[PDB]
């Protein structure tokens, strides 16, 4: 099923059909190659294409456990760059996507999880080598998945407020503000707040949030 | 295209830029957590389809420090430059503009690799030159401007291929 | 399934036969024990697993009496039994032991119970009597002495118990004012019956092992003592006489490995797990001979009768092996039922016990 | 003496640099010509190596060593009362696994704990053995053999006891000595941790129904003298 | 040049350190009338030696047993009025007195003794109670050695 052959022809044409995108083909290629050659000259080469083939060709988990493989394998490479950002991405991948993205239903209340890993991971990403080639767009996933986490939480407080639990509600949106103070879902949340207050007969602090609003009427 | 694409799911780059809630005088926000929290940074990167997911070729003493590929410690190292005269058309239909054999220095001619990827001729141009620092006479190309498909372009990753491809070619055949 | 069963081949110098056949019918079965009838003064005595004794005369096996040992004193009043003590008899009782931790003193001819006491821990070794005190030993590391007057437990002591471990706990050998038994760890203690007292003991068995749980390394055979000098078999090997006077040895032989061994008072013949019959020197320990023919056969205790040496098997087959090397006299189709027990040779007759076959006896 | 220029033959796990760090030699000038051996102590207690021999012929310390084979994969046969896969999982949380390298004292290890859940099972007649294949590029593949002949339960008794039958007692444990003709509801293999249940099943069915002053003062497993029937007590 | 000569769990045999232990006490056997016969032997008995001290070392380095320089200087002190490189003798004395002390540690953890025996002796002829003893650590101390020595996983390699 496959050649015991020189290793030179068999990473040549490895490279050759990954070139192509024949990806069913060539993981199983490149897995052999890898368990049969485990010390190559340049292996590091060998798991960053694994990495690749595994995300496109769908198989997330394993590619996530190939990532803590590599990070501890040399945590000093000088690409971990790519291997964090490929990590963050999966994540993401992994999130968010079925028949609601031809549905155009909107994801934001849902389960976070894998949200909230992939936003660390893109944070840690960032925030360790500001200098590479994956920052922007980094920035721009850290925006989005901020956003997200913000309108989550916003939704449950809302469904607190449709009930009438009117101290829950209190205590996540004290948390969305102290977590995401930057962001549309408390800005539409603090009238939640000034409702809680109203009907939890201690308006002493009702008025005081609703000096917030006195700051933000534009 | 299904090649060298992140997923299609690139509707996140029009979302809404945060923006800073203001306190007023007289009380005071709770202090932020942080956990959750994102530093400014720079920018002059593709986003989007126009950033690049390829995985970058590790070179292979197999040196590996970007715009040089100095690897090295043989004996008859002088030998090496007939060697890469073979490499050059004999081999594979290449040529060195002006490569003297003692002096084992070379200027690479505009080359064409068609490696798929929708990767047109790239024309990459080099200085050939075998130095013998901290070991024997040592391997190093310097590479240069590169064409591909647009007229010009320095992005690093197209870079590091271009230099890879003969760092490869040099490597497996010696 | 793995196993090897050669096959003993058909070589014949005497054609004897079976003497006569009792046939008590069901004996002992699919259990494991170390019961042998016990012959004395012309009249044979043998037992059954549900409780029924029988005194035979010998030479014709005419039944004199027979009871059962129904358990009365249970609820149910006939509750199973399970006897698993060896026959032994002496004075004017005979003494048997049961797996459910009792013994029984009956008074021979007469064929009821001379007493019946408890006993702490179940009854798996051959009773011994001497010096008026009978020793029990129990499968919970205890040894016990008993006055054949009526009971008078006068001591339990416990030796140990390493977990795993395998049955037919040893009958101790008394002699020179000293009964000697053997040891689920290897310890053969030596006890003075006066007070019961535990004087000197050593480890015998080796296990030179990773772990001890495959490590069984225990003796349970009965050792015998010729003059200041005693022999026993561990279940891993050592071949050992060792001293009367305190724990000493002179020599040792790393083969062993035999559960019950039988001494000529010469030589000494012991069969290995292996089937591996082998001949010994009481001084230079040189192996005189082997007869392997048999693979893990599962064979019983040896014991000598007309010159040779007298073998039995689970596929019920009784074989002769000659004192001249070891070979292969004769052997005969006795009984297809299969066999475990010791056989017993004196008085010029020889009684081997069956699982179904029960009482059988030899002829010339 | 004093050397320049210092090599290994080692390229699986042996970084020049990361070599140098593990021999505080310093690896120039005098030495005392003794305390290489400790060095090469220190460089063999790191536990990544096998064998190493100085080479002073010339002037460079040109070191050959020879570090852990890497195992190429688990193969194995035999087995049938345990499904393959627990087997492959045991090898791996044990700490050997497909990929890395060799430690023969874990070979003993794992020889020597399989034996003892084989024992657990009940399968005395069990004997695992290894069988190393050395492969190029410094490759080792590991080969298991099975041979479990058969395993016993054939005695329960519950001496001591005076006020209940046995049988009644035999109705309530996990686990069952025989069982009759007409019924196929049970086997008759021994498992150490059914036999804990067990007693633990008979010390509530005593103290529930009022006796308090009871305990288990011994129990004793039993082997006959042929590795085919264990008796319980 | 320099080699190694087999492992036996995590402890290492040289070529170097043996062969200069062996021009040690062959000078003093010359004298000593000890028949040593040809390398076979030879190296079986120098073999078996070095793997029971160092298993002994390791075994004793995994249950933590230490000794400080005081007692090391006690021990030098003794041996100068008892009686390469100084720091080197007294390395070597150290470890192999740390053998010796686990050893005894061992051995006192496995040893028995019953006040049963000694009345039958003393009648048959205090000093035999330590002749007892010494029987005894003699007796242990054999059986401990061998049943150490193929349990322990050891591996020759020349």
């Amino acid at each position: 099923e496959v050649p015991d052959n020189p290793p030179n022809e068999i990473y040549a044409t490895a490279q050759q059909k990954l070139q192509d995108g024949n990806w069913r083909q060539a993981i199983t290629q490149l897995e052999a190659l890898d368990n049969r050659y485990p010390f190559g000259p340049y292996s590091q080469q060998v798991q960053l294409d694994l990495i690749y083939a595994y995300y496109k060709n769908a198989d997330l988990p394993l590619a996530q456990a190939a990532i803590d493989r590599f990070i501890r394998l040399n945590p000093t490479h000088p690409n971990i760059d790519y291997v964090m950002y490929m990590r963050g991405l999966t994540n993401m991948a992994l999130d968010d996507s079925a028949l609601q993205g031809f549905f155009g239903v909107d994801r934001s209340d849902r389960d976070p999880q894998h949200a909230r890993a992939a936003f660390s991971d893109f944070s840690k990403l960032v925030r360790g080598y500001p200098n590479s080639q994956y920052t922007t767009d980094a920035t721009k996933r850290l925006v989005f998945l901020k956003d997200r986490l913000a309108k989550y939480e916003y939704s449950v407080a809302e469904y607190y407020t449709e009930r009438g639990a009117w101290v829950a509600v209190v205590n996540r949106v004290e948390g969305m503000l102290r977590d995401y103070p930057d962001t549309q879902a408390t800005r539409d949340a603090l009238p939640l707040m000034e409702n809680a207050y109203r009907q939890m007969q201690m308006n002493a602090q009702a008025e005081k949030v609703a000096k917030i609003i006195a700051a933000n009427s534009s | 295209r299904y090649k060298r694409q992140v997923s299609g799911d690139e509707a996140y780059l029009e979302a809404a830029p945060l923006a800073e809630l203001h306190a007023p005088a007289g009380m005071i926000l709770p202090v932020t957590s942080g956990d959750y929290a994102i530093p400014v940074t720079n920018g002059s990167g593709a986003v989007g389809k126009a950033l690049d997911i390829r995985p970058p070729a590790q070179p292979l003493r197999t040196q590996f420090t970007g715009d040089t590929a100095s690897l090295l410690e043989n004996g008859r190292g002088n030998t090496l430059w007939p060697q890469v005269v073979s490499v050059l058309a004999q081999k594979n239909y290449t040529i060195t503009q002006r490569d003297d054999a003692g002096q084992t220095l070379t200027t690479d001619w505009v080359q064409w690799n068609r490696l798929d990827e929708d990767e047109q001729y790239r024309g990459r141009y080099q200085i050939s030159v075998k130095p013998q620092g901290y070991q024997q006479a040592v391997t190093v190309k310097l590479l240069n401007l590169e064409q591909a498909g647009k007229p010009v372009a320095d992005a690093a990753s197209m870079q590091r291929y271009s230099t890879e491809m003969m760092n490869v070619i040099s490597a497996g055949l010696d | 399934v793995v196993k090897m069963s050669p096959l003993p081949t058909v070589e014949n110098q005497f054609t004897p036969t079976t003497a006569w056949s009792t046939s008590v019918g069901s004996g002992i079965g699919n259990f494991y024990s170390n019961l042998h009838p016990a012959l004395a003064d012309n009249v044979v005595y043998a037992a059954d697993r549900a409780g029924l004794v029988k005194a035979l005369n010998a030479d014709d096996g005419k039944e004199i009496w027979s009871v059962s040992l129904a358990e009365k004193d249970g609820w149910f009043s006939k509750e199973p039994a399970l006897l698993s003590g060896g026959v032994t008899v002496s004075g004017g009782h005979v003494y048997i032991g049961s797996e459910k931790a009792q013994v029984y003193a009956l008074n021979t001819s007469d064929g009821t119970v001379a007493w019946q006491t408890k006993v702490a821990g179940e009854a798996l070794s051959r009773p011994v009597v001497s010096d008026g005190l009978v020793l029990i030993h129990t499968s919970n590391g205890q040894l016990q002495a008993l006055n054949e007057a009526d009971g008078a437990v006068k001591w339990t002591v416990n030796l140990d118990m390493p977990s795993l471990s395998l049955r037919g706990e040893s009958a101790p050998t008394t002699a020179f004012g000293a009964a000697v038994v053997g040891g689920d760890n290897g310890r053969v203690s030596a006890v003075l019956m006066e007070q019961g007292q535990m004087i000197w003991q050593q480890r015998i068995s080796q296990a030179t092992g990773s772990t001890e749980i495959d490590r069984l390394s225990d003796v349970d055979t009965t050792p015998v003592v010729v003059n200041g000098v005693v022999f026993a078999l561990a279940y891993n090997g050592n071949l050992t006489a060792l001293d009367l006077r305190s724990g000493q040895i002179m020599w040792k032989r790393e083969l062993g490995s035999v559960n019950d061994f039988i001494v000529d008072g010469n030589r000494i013949y012991l069969v290995d797990q292996n089937d591996r019959v082998m001949a010994l020197t009481i001084d230079g320990g040189v192996t005189l001979w082997t007869q392997s023919d048999l693979l893990h056969r599962l064979l019983t205790s040896p014991v000598l009768y007309n010159g040779n040496l007298v073998v039995g098997d689970s596929e019920g087959y009784l074989h002769w092996i000659n004192v001249e090397d070891g070979r292969f006299v004769a052997q005969q189709k006795v009984d297809s039922s299969g066999f475990q027990t010791e056989p017993v040779a004196a008085d010029g007759k020889l009684l081997i016990q069956a699982k179904d076959g029960t009482v059988y006896s030899i002829t010339r | 003496f004093v050397v320049k220029d210092i090599h290994f033959e080692g390229l699986q796990r042996v970084a020049v640099g990361a070599a140098l760090l593990s021999m505080p030699v310093r690896t120039g000038d005098t030495v005392n010509d003794e305390d290489i051996s400790n060095t090469i102590r220190a460089l063999f207690a790191t536990g990544n190596f096998e064998d190493v021999r100085v080479l002073r012929d010339g002037d460079t310390l040109l070191v050959q060593v020879k570090e852990r084979p890497t195992i190429a994969s688990i193969t194995f046969s035999g087995n049938k009362s345990v499904k393959d896969d627990m087997l492959k999982q045991n090898l791996e949380a044990s700490g050997v696994r497909v990929g890395e390298s060799l430690d023969r004292t874990t070979i003993a290890d794992i020889e020597k704990g399989l034996e003892d859940f084989y024992y657990s099972v009940g399968k005395y007649s069990a004997s695992v053995k290894a069988v190393v294949t050395p492969l190029p590029r410094n490759r080792v593949d590991l080969k298991l053999v099975f041979q479990e002949g058969v395993s016993a339960i054939q005695q329960i008794n519950i001496v001591g006891n005076h006020a209940f039958t046995t049988d009644e007692l035999i109705s309530h444990f996990q686990l069952r000595d025989e069982v009759p003709w007409w019924n196929v509801v049970g086997d008759r293999k021994y498992q150490k941790q059914k036999l804990a249940g067990d007693l633990e099943t008979l010390r509530s069915y005593y103290l529930d129904r009022g006796y308090a002053r009871f305990n288990i003062d011994s129990t004793q497993v039993s082997l006959t003298p042929d590795k085919k029937g264990i008796y319980v007590t | 040049v320099d080699c190694v000569a087999a492992v036996v769990n995590n402890g290492v045999v040289l070529e170097s350190d043996v062969d200069g232990l062996m021009q040690s006490v062959k000078l003093n056997a010359a004298q000593a009338r000890q028949q040593l016969p040809d390398d076979a032997t030879l190296r079986h008995q120098i073999m078996e030696r070095l793997i029971m001290d160092q298993i002994i070392l390791q075994m004793g380095q995994k249950m933590g047993v230490k000794i400080s320089d005081e007692q090391l200087d006690q021990a030098i002190a003794n041996i100068a009025k008892q009686n390469l490189n100084y720091n080197t003798y007294r390395n070597q004395i150290r470890k192999e007195m740390i053998i010796s002390e686990v050893r005894n540690n061992e051995v006192r953890r496995r040893i028995t003794i019953l006040p049963q025996e000694v009345e039958s002796l003393a009648q048959q002829v205090d000093r035999a109670y330590r002749m007892l003893m010494n029987r005894k650590f003699s007796e242990e101390a054999a059986s401990w050695m061998q049943e150490q020595r193929a349990s322990a996983y050891v591996k020759i390699l020349s």
